DNA sequence: CGCTGCGTTTTTTTTTTCATGTGCCGGTCTCACACGTGCCTGGAGACTAGTAAGCGCTTCTAGTGGCGGTTAAAACGCGGTAGACAGCGCGTACGTGCGTTTAAGCGGTGCTAGAGCTGTCTACGACCAATTGAGCGGCCTCGGCACCGGGATGCGATTTTTTTTTTCATACTCGAG
DNA sequence: GTATGAAAAAAAAAATCGCATCCCGGTGCCGAGGCCGCTCAATTGGTCGTAGACAGCTCTAGCACCGCTTAAACGCACGTACGCGCTGTCTACCGCGTTTTAACCGCCACTAGAAGCGCTTACTAGTCTCCAGGCACGTGTGAGACCGGCACATGAAAAAAAAAACGCAGCGGTAC
């Protein structure tokens, strides 16, 4: 057959999702997620599907910035991959951990 | 149950790939999985005590915003 | 104003929040001054670094 | 001859500077500075000793947090020596520019 | 009378703030940027504190507006007046 | 001629000095902590009073299951390629440490702008009714945008037509018959 | 014999090929846009009371000098270890095609709890008067820095001693 070179099918993948807002997390995984972790805090709590979709909205909103910083990081050790050691320089440097 | 799993490999992808990530590493996955949990963690606490003080057995959006406003990640288009 | 150009350039008549996204994010200083405020179902400006694309 | 290696001073440099906490730069320099940027803003201001002193003590904080966050941007591009390069890194994730 | 005084941040004493940083080895270029940041830093925080100082009808820049200035900034000093 | 080893000369690596900045001890001088005293303002007392808030009861929403169906999306796995990480070389940019030069610091001293309090006056906003018309919840409608295909358009990718150097063998040139 | 010349291979630019993304309409449905009449929150108008505008007065503290002293900044010099680019190995992360799964629909029925409406109480703001806590003055004595003399662990040098290229010399082999 013909096949894309390992990258264009990424680069396409990037061009599409930027140019795009959907939600990229699957909205019932999320939901019981969010359900388990607030058990923790509190049991037999009610959410509004909004308040849901407001934590959902937020959490993409921030990892989706994230790996933006993230990525300038990988790429400042002239790599391309983004590795944890790049997360957590980001996160360090945001001031999220010590 | 461990609900963490159900944030499958793809869509953190998809997130990476809004990012502008062209190339991600195995162990990312997991660790993207660990910073998300910290994330919700941290929102949902604070959003839950808003919940508990106006004393409401259900979380409102309101909750979450303020959650997020205190966090210092304010959200528009949800009310506040 | 911004965001109403926004949509005409994707000819719409109604405004989403991808328009606002789209007019903040390119204004330096609605950017600026709406630094730390995320904008629901606005997704992101398009942006490649350089040194992935290829060739 | 008695040198020491490249690289020596500088560890105790460190070690010297990280114990103490007294404020590096020559204050009459500083002073003038803050006066020439003053006027940036309003012609024939005065300065409470204490103000001038509250924004060195804030500015050397400053810029010895960001070396901080500098280096380990260095430091993750498996160098040693700082460059601009890693205050513009630095400053980007912190989110004083784009 | 000398307008320049960006300059009296003088390398030595950048190397310092650096070496506190735990800075091992310094680019040349640096000095510049760092003098720099401190140009952009100073001139945001006194914008900002003129203004407090301003706003009181005063001709005389307080501790307090630095405060004011540094807590706005997201850049919060105690003991001064905090 | 080529090799081969073996005394030589150098290099690498070890051991011992050695010159350095360390942080370590114990006596002097300074100005900053701590006390204190006396005055003044802001907290406490207590009682008045008016209104916020908490609890129960009224309704009805909007949140929680749960039930299958189809599809788009994850899962998984195989196959290969390009990118991560180490290892080599080279080159100059930092770093040290010396000497020249500069400007910071210090402390005491003299002016004067402007802080900042302090005791007046008066325009300005609170408040407190009574009125009224904007802004809000609620019901229709209809005209954008979302989903369909269908085809034109752009682009990576593979598979075919141009230089480049080299590589292993054949057309010219001097004497020979 | 010798300068010579066309095959291999390498690298490269062009044309199938096919593949995924944008534009053309046509279909329909749903949500924005807009009117309806109802409710309260904005306005009107007047008075009572205070906040702050105002002009002085006070004294502070900020400016600016004098003129030594020294430390720090500056400015050279010599060299080393770090930055940086170039290569080439291997493996891990992308791309595409089976197989598995669970989300997203458009229904269901049921209940809590949200959210509103009332009535009652106890909880605050609000007067005033009255002490004492707390602050702006002036005093003094002691912690702590500062100075200079210490052994003291050190990394840098100096002094021996266990290896890797260099001569240079002995000697065997091999055609001739
Ligand atoms: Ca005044
Ligand atoms: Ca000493
Ligand atoms: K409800
Ligand atoms: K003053």
């Amino acid at each position: 057959p013909h096949r894309y070179r390992p990258g264009t099918v990424a680069l396409r993948e990037i061009r599409r999702y930027q140019k795009s807002t959907e939600l990229l997390i699957r909205k019932l995984p999320f939901q019981r997620l969010v359900r388990e972790i607030a058990q923790d805090f509190k049991t037999d709590l009610r959410f509004q599907s909004s308040a849901v979709m407001a934590l959902q909205e937020a959490c993409e909103a921030y990892l989706v910035g994230l790996f933006e910083d993230t990525n300038l990081c990988a790429i400042h050790a002239k790599r391309v991959t983004i590795m944890p050691k790049d997360i957590q320089l980001a996160r360090r440097i945001r001031g999220e951990r010590a | 149950r461990d609900n963490i799993q159900g944030i499958t490999k793809p869509a953190i992808r998809r997130l990476a790939r809004r990012g502008g990530v062209k190339r991600i590493s195995g162990l990312i996955y997991e660790e993207t999985r660990g910073v998300l949990k910290v994330f919700l963690e941290n929102v949902i606490r604070d959003a839950v005590t808003y919940t508990e003080h106006a004393k409401r057995k259900t979380v409102t959006a309101m909750d979450v915003v303020y959650a997020l406003k205190r966090q210092g990640r304010t959200l528009y288009g949800f009310g506040g | 104003e911004l965001a109403g150009n926004a949509a005409r350039d994707n000819k719409k008549t109604r405004i989403i929040p991808r328009h606002l996204q789209l007019a903040i994010r390119n204004d330096e200083e609605l950017n600026k001054l709406l630094g730390r405020v995320t904008i629901a179902q606005g997704g992101v400006l398009p942006n490649i670094q350089a040194v992935l694309l290829p060739k």
